[PDB]
RNA sequence: AGCCAGGAUGUUGGCUUAGAAGCAGCCAUCAUUUAAAGAAAGCGUAAUAGCUCACUGGUCGAGUCGGCCUGCGCGGAAGA
């Protein structure tokens, strides 16, 4: 990749690649093939895990078929199934409501090693500070 | 550190005071100690810029009135009722 | 164009010009901001 | 910008890299994207991390203010846009190599690579380098010399 | 001041919304990578997208920026 051309990312799902009300048609309809994300995706699905958030880019020009790419999960979301609470407030952030796991934030961030600029993997942590002071939820460090 | 050149007042009274102020000067007075008071006339824009710093009212400061250095402290200021200018100052002898 | 007595810049692209005896406002982005009698 | 108290640090720091360095390259980033820096930072990355720089400064007035120190071969580089690269550890290395390979992927010009300092001279891409540790090319020079 | 460049990654921050993805609102406004780049000063969008700014690198080559106080003027100003 030394040249971007077309990319729309709308976090899909693994266990069955065959939506319809969420995405379905709207994921493939301008030279894209609905028949091949269940031939090709699931070929890169089961090696890892299934069910949870999947942003994604594909290689469709106007060339009929294509080839599918993978990505990475959102980072403040690894503070849901990778922290506690699943909203983020409840008392609008006029109140500092949330609550953290200091141990986590490094290895749970580190899981997103393949998409960050910090050389120091510790730096990749310091990013997650603000990503996790996104409400004003203090970490019991 | 504040060095204020000044001159003894040759004229006093409402008449002169006003005149002074027309010419960017302005009267003030040094009193204190056991010696007599002294009628001063100061250059306006100067004291203005000086008194812009808060230290002016805290620090001891020096007035060079006909070559002496009297060395005093700002007791009281008279500002214009609605302009940004100074009318008069009381200096206490330190 | 608006005429008004007080004219003043509106957009960051509004410009103000004194043509003839009259003070004006020209906006390169937004026609609504033209002004005269300034 | 900042006053002198800051134009001095960009010096005392950047010139103690020259005073305490290894190799120097060259490059003019007219069109220097950010996928640009991103990459070359992973390269600095492989090439340790933050052992490398590129601090755009070609204000003669800056990264020449570090030259009448060492590398006065650069009164001549410093004109126009430049991206100065210093090495601390590492071989007089590969740093050299990918700048040509990078910019030869379009990746903008390379100042024709006006070149620099290890010797005290100019241009020409060399891999006379990171063979370094290719002392094995003097290990194979053993048994093959002993046998043949 | 022009002109060339860049103007990025966590990430659509969080919340709230049918949708708030820098930019309707609320709270936060850190951290990376850096030469510099606001969790964004404006255009834009259904929302994204898209165009700029701040900021920094280059070019250029000596002055330049904007407040305070004051003098004289300009618009505002149509009638039998
Ligand atoms: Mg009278
Ligand atoms: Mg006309
Ligand atoms: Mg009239
Ligand atoms: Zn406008």
């Amino acid at each position: 990749a030394k040249k971007v051309q077309a990319y729309v990312k709308l976090q899909v799902a693994a266990g069955m690649a065959n939506p319809s009300p969420p995405v379905g048609p709207a994921l493939g309809q301008q030279g894209v093939n609905i028949m091949e994300f269940c031939k090709a995706f699931n070929a890169k699905t089961d090696s890892i895990e299934k069910g949870l958030p999947i942003p994604v880019v594909i290689t469709v020009y106007a060339d009929r078929s294509f080839t599918f790419v993978t990505k990475t999960p959102p980072a403040a979301v690894l503070l849901k199934k990778a922290a506690g609470i699943k909203s983020g407030s409840g008392k609008p952030n006029k109140d500092k409501v949330g609550k953290i796991s200091r141990a986590q934030l490094q290895e749970i961030a580190q899981t997103k090693a393949a998409d960050m600029t910090g050389a120091d993997i510790e730096a990749m942590t310091r990013s997650i500070e603000g990503t996790a002071r996104s409400m004003g939820l203090v970490v019991e460090d | 550190m504040f060095t204020i050149n000044a001159e003894v007042r040759k004229e006093q009274g409402k008449g002169a005071s006003r005149r002074l102020r027309a010419a960017n000067k302005f009267p003030a007075i040094i009193y204190g100690g056991k010696e007599a008071p002294l009628a001063i006339e100061l250059d306006h824009d100067k004291v203005m810029n000086m008194q812009a710093k808060a230290e002016f009212y805290s620090e001891v400061l020096t007035i060079v009135v006909d070559g002496k250095e009297i060395k005093v402290k700002a007791q009281d200021v008279q500002r214009h009722p609605y302009k940004p200018k100074l009318q008069h100052i009381d200096f206490v002898r330190a | 164009m608006k005429v008004r007595a007080s004219v003043k810049k509106l957009c960051r692209n509004c410009k103000i010009v004194k043509r003839d005896g009259v003070i004006r406002v020209i906006c390169s982005a937004e026609p609504k901001h033209k002004q005269r009698q300034g | 910008m900042a006053l002198n108290l800051q134009d001095k640090q960009a010096i005392v720091a950047e010139v103690s890299e020259v005073a305490k360095g290894a190799l120097s390259a060259v490059v003019a980033d007219s069109r220097g994207v950010t996928v640009d820096k991103m990459t070359e930072l992973r390269k600095a990355g492989r090439e340790a991390g933050v052992y490398m720089r590129v601090v755009r400064n070609t204000l003669l007035r800056r990264a020449v203010e570090g030259t009448p120190f060492e590398c006065l071969k650069d009164a001549f580089v410093g004109p126009t846009l430049i991206a100065y690269s210093m090495e601390h550890p590492g071989a007089a290395a590969r740093l050299f190599k990918e700048f040509a390979k990078a910019n030869a992927k379009f990746e903008v010009k390379a100042a024709a690579f006006e070149g620099e300092l290890i010797p005290a001279s100019q241009i020409d891409r060399l891999a006379t380098l990171p063979t370094y540790e290719e002392a094995i090319a003097r290990l194979m020079a053993t048994m093959k010399e002993a046998s043949a």
